[PDB]
């Protein structure tokens, strides 16, 4: 569960960064 | 293995620092230093935004001893294990490992923060050495967010 949790968290902090 | 040390090195650095509350470079030392001055921006950023998340996820990890601290490499590994990789996720991991390294240090198990660090820098650099390197390594960390 940790894991598949941290990547969701990744994911939005990526996609906040990355968005043009 | 330069990219290991390198690594190691920054991560180590941000968990010790995290978990002490007192600041503490070799080869690439300018942009290691950038990549841990991004790391201290974004990775409390992603503590602070996500500190719920976090306490839970640290509870259920349930460590009381260095012996439930070598669980976290399967947990790490987790992360990866939909095949996406990306700085997002990778910055996030650390967070959550000086989230880790903070509560190792109010139980009085500092001596466990340095293969907690050891543990991330394997699993990033054994499993996605190809992406890092493709990516540009701590530069192209330091420039994907560039606060
Ligand atoms: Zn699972």
């Amino acid at each position: 569960q940790v894991g598949r949790q941290l990547a969701i968290i990744g994911d939005d902090i990526n996609r906040r960064y990355d968005s043009e | 293995d330069e990219l290991y040390r390198q690594s190691l090195e920054i991560i180590s650095r941000y968990l010790r620092e995290q978990a002490t509350g007192a600041k503490d470079m070799g080869r690439s030392g300018a942009t290691s230093r950038k990549a841990l001055e991004t790391l201290r921006r974004v990775g409390d950023g992603v503590q602070r935004n996500h500190e719920t998340a976090f306490q839970g996820m640290l509870r259920k990890l349930d460590i009381k001893n260095e012996d439930d601290v070598k669980s976290l490499s399967r947990v790490m590994i987790h992360v990866f294990s939909d095949g996406v990789t990306n700085w997002g996720r990778i910055v996030t991991l650390i967070s959550f490992g000086a989230f880790v390294a903070k509560h190792l240090k109010t139980i009085n198990q500092e001596s466990c923060i340095e293969p907690l660090a050891e543990s991330i820098t394997d699993v990033l650099v054994r499993t996605k050495r190809d992406w890092l390197v493709k990516q540009r390594g701590w530069d192209g960390f330091v420039e994907f967010f560039h606060v």
